[PDB]
């Protein structure tokens, strides 16, 4: 079995949801989407998933396909799900720092940015309410920086332990084209869990602005099972749309 | 002895607005925006607006005409590539608007507070984020008078009410009294925008008699009642170029043309000359011609 | 034209809504219901009315009849209407005091009543949010008492003028089988506006526990117009259900 | 690889409950109450309950068995004559239950706070009323951190979250995974009860496959999703004797018999012997026989 970099990324995105149970999986990019649907077809059948617009799917469809539905999830109800905590989102990111602060809003000063993106969207509500993970298709030092310009996703150094309003914050994984990471290093720092086959420690270090905890000892990302490869290649992403979103 | 006839034109409705108003705009991103009403705003001299919106090309067009002083929004998105609205981006990078950017759930919360005539509602979203810095002292916290079981009291964002001078929303079907319905998968928040506002204008694809309205859609789709609307505008294709539920999808090719036309002063004058210098009928004719040419 | 006591009560209940505009009329008894519908067919066409369950009526039907609908008003939405203020309710009452405190909850101590009724229902929310009026089909000193046992409807002596949360309180009318009253007497006291033809001041005084302001000078309730009599007798209440709810 | 099969019996569902729990009961008054689940509670030894409800004969039956210690409610009503529930009245006049009676809108508010994991939500309802005295220091106020325009700050009721150990609701149609729908004019608040609770049991008139469910009702009627339900009970006529939307109306004659049977120890033993001393099937057979006799 020859396994591509995007196929390792797909199974790593499925592993984001290991143990998630009966919660709403909300991937916001193609690789996490394949991953969430792969988890649903293997070890997490109770995940809820949507069409990204307003319909909850009964079955698990291929990327871009319709499937029979099981419920209704318009935007006003998504906010109820966020506030209930019964959700795990996978967001993209223009910047992520060593403690998990994240930016998808804009670059530069808040009232006069040098470049405009979406604004904060749902990132503040996601990060304060329920498990949040991140996907980065091109792992670089511009993404993984010392300080994010605008904190749209709340990192670990923002938490007030005296205020139980912060008790639901949990940043679970960062999956990139180079490996699998979390914030389990000392002081909740960015930590390497695995590197995809063919990725070296120095490749990660050279493309991260800060020190990655446990990088020297991080093993290699697991192999996909035969079933996972079949599901990725034949069922979920037969056109290999995943490759377009995974950089060297 | 009859209920009030609220039918008015696009220009009539904008004639009820005034510079300096806080205006909420319905829809979401590039979805069921009251684009005909926005074009009527562009034709008018109404400016210096404070806009509350889940932003899309509505906010972009208003920025292209310098009509926005302050903006409250959960995001600004075109939903399709190039995703970022280039006119909103230009106003931001030029420092032309003061922003009260907020978590998307805070918009809903603030509109709900206004709908209930409450000064705030508590919410977790915003805590620990740069939403605090966007707002400064305009956004305060509130502490629960009940501690949690452990004895610790939660301190939450006190989302202030997003009270509006006016709301502009577009729906699929309505009567001359303001009863109105959406068709398709999502009402968005148009009921909340109307409930949060003093003056409420709904444009609809078609005006029908009340009995036709209620026999066409399920009860649950009747999101506006007569107490929520002050003027009704019949505007077929009045959400173009955003999508509109069951009525039509997004005009993706035209939205791309809008975005690419914002790149140069030259491209924008031509877009204005062709699409934004006449009536709604002139716009609709030009949009139809564009679709035929680009096949 | 011979006009019955119930017919005077019906037009008085219509007059409750004079000037109401485009708000939800929520009568909670037969006479106020005839009154609200009579107002809608005469001088207040913009009133909203429901079937008392979940449907907003387009046309104005006879008592107990269906009519074509114009909207949806399930209970969860009624609470939104209450909080919006765009409503005028007409409630019944087991007790009403001189300042407009009202009880439909129970008699006796709060945690061990001597007689149980409905509990407070929506009376606290109604009286704090929007115009509230009352209907009493048998005006007696047990209803109009010095002190209500349980304050379910908020009266004027509960208002904190320093707290703008109280700024929407407004008790508009009390209509009974004896006359039309408000709380416009000195210190927001129960005040007579009119007595129905054939009712004397001493009849009211003998059936009210406290002094009624302006009782000696109160005139007689107006005559119904010919149109109002036609609408009451032919259109809205042809079976004279109103008579069952109006006592001597 | 399958989603969890949540189908369980009435007695199984009550077997997951425990004495001392706070339980929310769906429906409203004498409308779509989970009466089969309530009868299963009566058969069980589960007692010392704190009940949160828009009360009707559900609360009356629980009071008849001494199962209620504390009750949070916006009202108690049978909706038809004699209107007041006689078993709730007996428990009240005997001082057998501690009450946190509240404005009807406060129930919705408290359930919404729990659904959002918030410790309170502000509300006007309750201010100035004896709701304050029913609750004492369990009900506190909260002051807005934003004064109104005049400079005065509003102080509102801080409605505490109505967190529930369990919710019992009855709906018209559902699948074995907990997706469920109402038919008829009102969902009541059954979604909020489920969202506010730890353990959630829905009885339904009929269990169908998911695809049948979603093709039978509009999207907007799908008020429960799989994250809101832990057990599904198939209970045809499981709301009797309350109404149930499109499925059936209220059994007015039988509700009258229930109420009149509460008047004497003698009448109640006979009602218990005939209706409440066997299974749900025994109850349903006896109710059918009553209808035939009273024609
Ligand atoms: C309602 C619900 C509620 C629940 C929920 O959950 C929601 C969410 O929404 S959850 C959030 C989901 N949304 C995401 O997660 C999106 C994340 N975004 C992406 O995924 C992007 O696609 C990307 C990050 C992969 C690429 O972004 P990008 O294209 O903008 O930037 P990038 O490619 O990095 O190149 C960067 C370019 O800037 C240049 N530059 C870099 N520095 C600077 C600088 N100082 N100054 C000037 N320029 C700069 C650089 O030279 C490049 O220019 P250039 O190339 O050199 O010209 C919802 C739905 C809608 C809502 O509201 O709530
Ligand atoms: C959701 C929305 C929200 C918005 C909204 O707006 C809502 C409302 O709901 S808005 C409220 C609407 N609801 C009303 O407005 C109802 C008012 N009620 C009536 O209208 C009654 O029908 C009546 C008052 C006319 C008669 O009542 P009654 O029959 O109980 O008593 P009464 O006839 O006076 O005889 C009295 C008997 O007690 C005896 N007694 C008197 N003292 C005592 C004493 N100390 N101790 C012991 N006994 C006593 C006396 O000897 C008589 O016994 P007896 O005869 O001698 O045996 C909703 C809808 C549902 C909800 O929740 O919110």
């Amino acid at each position: 079995t020859e396994v591509t970099r995007a196929e390792y990324c797909a199974i790593a995105c499925a592993d984001i949801f290991s143990g998630a149970g009966e919660i709403m999986a909300s991937p916001m990019a193609t690789l996490p989407l394949i991953g969430a649907r792969l988890a649903r077809l293997t070890t997490e059948p109770d995940l809820l998933i949507t069409d990204g617009e307003a319909l909850i799917f009964a079955d698990t469809p291929a990327v871009g396909a319709k499937a029979p539905i099981e419920g209704w999830m318009p935007f006003r109800k998504v906010f109820d799900v966020v506030a209930s905590g019964r959700r795990h989102v996978v967001m993209g990111a223009n910047q992520i720092d060593r403690h998990g602060n994240q930016n998808l809003s804009a670059f530069g000063p808040l009232q006069q940015p040098t470049r405009q993106m979406f604004g904060v969207r749902g990132a503040p509500g996601n990060t304060i309410n329920h498990p949040t993970s991140y996907w980065v298709g091109k792992h670089t030092s511009r993404v993984f920086c010392d300080t994010v310009d605008i904190v749209s996703g709340v990192g670990y150094d923002q938490i007030d332990p005296e205020n139980p309003a912060y008790r639901f914050h949990h940043l679970h994984r960062v999956v990139s084209n180079l490996g699998v990471f979390d914030f389990g290093g000392p002081d909740h720092t960015f930590r390497a869990l695995s590197l995809h086959p063919g990725v070296t420690a120095d490749q990660v270090a050279d493309n991260t602005s800060f020190e990655v905890a446990g990088l020297a000892d991080a093993g290699v990302t697991r192999e996909p099972t035969d079933e996972e490869l079949r599901l990725i290649r034949e069922v979920l992403d037969p056109r290999s749309l995943r490759d377009r979103e995974v950089s060297v | 002895v009859s209920k009030r006839d609220k039918r008015i034109s696009l220009d009539d409705a904008v004639g009820e607005l005034r510079s300096g108003m806080t205006i909420g705009i319905g829809g979401w991103g590039s979805r069921r925006k009251p684009m005909a009403l926005v074009r009527a705003l562009l034709r008018s001299d109404v400016t210096d607006l404070t806009v509350v919106t889940y932003g899309g090309p509505d906010l972009g067009l208003l920025c292209s005409a310098g009509k926005v002083t302050k903006a409250y929004y959960g995001f600004v998105s075109l939903d399709s590539a190039p995703f970022y609205d280039p006119w909103f981006a230009k106003a931001r990078t030029a420092g032309e608007i003061a922003v009260r950017e907020m978590d998307a759930g805070m918009v809903k919360c603030g509109l709900e507070a206004a709908a209930a005539r409450l000064p705030f509602l508590p919410i977790r979203a915003g805590l620990g984020s740069d939403v605090r810095r966007f707002w400064g002292d305009e956004l305060r916290t509130v502490t629960s008078p009940y501690p949690d079981a452990s004895g610790k009291s939660e301190t939450l964002i006190a989302m202030p009410a997003l009270n509006l001078d006016a709301a502009l929303v577009h729906l699929n079907l309505g009567d001359k009294h303001g009863n109105a319905a959406y068709t398709g998968v999502d009402p968005y928040f148009d009921d909340l925008y109307c409930a949060a506002a003093e003056k409420r204008f709904v444009s609809v694809e078609r005006v029908v008699e009340t009995e036709e309205l209620v026999k066409t859609v399920p009860l649950q789709n009747l999101i506006l009642n007569r107490m929520m609307v002050d003027g009704v505008v019949e505007a077929p294709n009045g959400a173009h170029f955003t999508l509109a539920g069951d009525s039509y999808g997004r005009d993706e090719k035209f939205q791309r043309h809008y975005a690419e036309s914002a790149k140069t002063p030259q491209a924008w004058q031509q877009f204005v000359a062709t699409y934004l210098s006449g009536s709604e009928d002139d716009y609709q004719a030009a949009v139809k011609k564009f679709a035929e040419e680009q096949a």
